[PDB]
């Protein structure tokens, strides 16, 4: 633990803090997550059990690698490799001239092929967003914060109802579906596949109803001929107003013909629909797949 | 059949080999027995009834436990306090609401303290290693439960019941692989109920014959067979309610021809 010279603040996720250090000795630069466990009440938190143990066992190019526990008995701390940036940050500073679709292509391809390895190894994310989602100077960008992931069974079964942040949460959530799997982690990429080509967030509601109401102005009310079973769920009300299907080219312009396939298939409200990530890989969108690296 | 599934199984096939405690362990551990640890087993099935836990629970703790033991010499006075660690452990992963370490400190009847209990549970993650994502009997049980035709309840039931009882007896089931004791008794509840054998589809998925699941079979027939006389019972209770359809009950077959 004395190795470590913090450099500075680079984010607070779900749980604890998470510092820019360099080790004294090899001079290597990492990120440093500090959980404290002040002894007196209930233990090592299970949001921390769940990050560490899952992400022993997600080692991918892809994915945010976890390098070392240290496990003190006052403070836990998790030495993770350093990326520089968010997605979030990336995309403000290009609000005006936008990122090169290129780079749009090879970025969610290679968020793709990190939740493909997640779900293949039965672990569901539940927080995908813009800002948990890490970009170094090559052109990588990698799943971070798995502090709301869970590993998830063959087949599910209820979860935890509370998941996933309000502007990247899936309508079987918001709707109330007794059960979830990894279709709710392929909405939030639709979602950010959307933001990365208009600049702005696709859905951002300010409550769950205000979330539904602006997912449904943009791709119609849901009923039973789009998905079987809403109108019977828990939390759908008759009173929904209906609005009608906007067009993919008005929401989505910059986007050709393959784009607003794949992107349409990510926001179908039917789960059961909604395409894998292992599948969405094979899509035509894909063929011309570079690995851009950005001005940076 | 949803869009992972043989994935999944084919990297459980992976983890639960890296997963396995050392097979001899208790031999080596100079003041606990097979015996005791089977009490403390079936008190902790006990424990997951009382607070309405899921059987995934119940697995996840024993491998904790066996895993620990493998590495820790223990006393018997303190052998509790590790099971009860296992238990909160496996409820943070697993649960939606695990029971607050208040909860585990009182059903110990206050023989430990909530310091100790938290202490332990660090201990244990530190041994592990934490890595809690073990491959259980019940991941493998669900799945090969897919591959029935059609669905049986009775079947289910009684193969989870009898991926429980193994759970109970280090020797002889530390031997064997949670996929192969899956295999043991799905084949076993199956053959019991309605005739029917391990499946082809089965044997397709998994690489496993009846000639392989033989020597297991051969165990848990026996176990089965005995289950009314063995010294610990909460099991058979558990599986008595009509929520497992009653399927301890049953008559286990006198033969398996196999
Ligand atoms: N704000 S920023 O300049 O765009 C930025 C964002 C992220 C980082 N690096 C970072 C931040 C970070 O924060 C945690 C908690 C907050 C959400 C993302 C994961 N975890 C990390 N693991 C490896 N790098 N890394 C550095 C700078």
């Amino acid at each position: 633990m004395e190795n470590f010279q913090k450099v500075e603040k680079i984010g607070e996720g779900t749980y604890g803090v998470v510092y820019k250090a360099r080790n004294k000795l090899t001079g290597e630069v990492v990120a440093l997550k500090k959980i404290r466990l002040d002894t007196e009440t209930e233990g090592v938190p299970s949001t921390a059990i769940r990050e560490i143990s899952l992400l022993k066992e997600l080692n991918h190019p892809n994915i945010v690698k976890l390098l070392d526990v240290i496990h003190t008995e006052n403070k836990l701390y998790l030495v993770f490799e350093f990326l520089h940036q968010d997605l979030k940050k990336f995309m403000d500073a290009s609000a005006l001239t936008g990122i090169p679709l290129p780079l749009i292509k090879s970025y969610l391809f290679q968020l793709l092929q990190g939740l493909a390895f997640c779900h293949s190894h039965r672990v569901l994310h539940r927080d995908l967003k813009p800002q948990n989602l890490l970009i170094n100077t090559e052109g990588a960008i990698k799943l971070a914060d798995f502090g709301l992931a869970r590993a998830f069974g063959v087949p599910v079964r209820t979860y935890t109802h509370e998941v996933v942040t309000l502007w990247y949460r899936a309508p079987e959530i918001l709707l109330g579906c007794k059960y979830y799997s990894t279709a709710v982690d392929i909405w939030s990429l639709g979602c950010i596949f959307a933001e990365m080509v208009t600049r702005r967030a696709l859905f951002p509601g300010d409550s769950e109803i205000d979330q539904l109401f602006r997912i449904f102005r943009t791709l119609g009310t849901p009923d039973e001929v789009v998905w079987p079973g809403v109108t019977s769920m828990p939390d759908y009300k008759p009173s929904f107003p209906k609005w009608a299907r906007q067009d993919f080219s008005k929401v989505v312009p910059p986007l050709d013909e393959d784009g607003r396939s794949l992107l349409s298939q990510m926001l179908h409200y039917d789960p059961n629909k909604r395409i894998s990530a292992k599948a969405a890989l094979a899509h035509p969108f894909f063929q011309d797949v570079t690995k851009p690296v950005p001005h940076l | 059949v949803p869009d992972y599934h043989e994935d999944i199984h084919t990297y459980l096939r992976e983890m639960e080999v890296k997963c396995k405690p050392k097979v001899g362990y208790m031999k080596k551990q100079p003041d606990i027995t097979n015996s005791m640890r089977a009490i403390l087993v079936d008190w902790l099935v006990e424990v997951g009834e009382e607070y309405k836990l899921q059987n995934e629970t119940l697995h996840l703790a024993v491998n904790y436990i066996d895993r620990f033991l493998s590495s820790m010499s223990v006393l018997r006075g303190k052998l509790q306090l590790v099971g009860t660690a296992a238990m909160l452990l496996a409820s943070k992963f697993e649960e939606i609401y695990p029971p607050e370490v208040a909860e585990f400190v009182y059903i110990t009847d206050d023989t430990y303290t909530k310091k100790q209990v938290l202490r332990m549970e660090h201990l244990v993650l530190k041994v592990l290693t934490f890595d809690l994502a073990a491959p259980t009997v019940n991941q493998f049980l669900t799945q090969y439960f897919l591959h029935q035709q059609p669905a049986n309840c009775k079947v289910e039931s009684l193969a989870m019941f009898l991926g429980e009882l193994s759970l109970i007896d280090a020797d002889p089931y530390l031997k064997y692989l949670p996929s192969v004791i899956a295999g043991a008794a799905f084949h076993l509840a199956l053959y019991t109920v309605t005739g029917q054998s391990w499946p082809e589809s089965l044997i397709r998925k998994t690489g496993y014959t009846l000639e392989s699941l033989k020597p297991c079979l051969m165990d848990l027939h026996q176990t089965y067979l005995k289950a009314p006389q063995h010294a610990q019972q909460s099991i058979r209770e558990k599986y008595k309610n009509s929520k497992y359809h009653g399927v301890s009950l049953l008559n286990p077959p006198e033969t398996l021809n196999l």
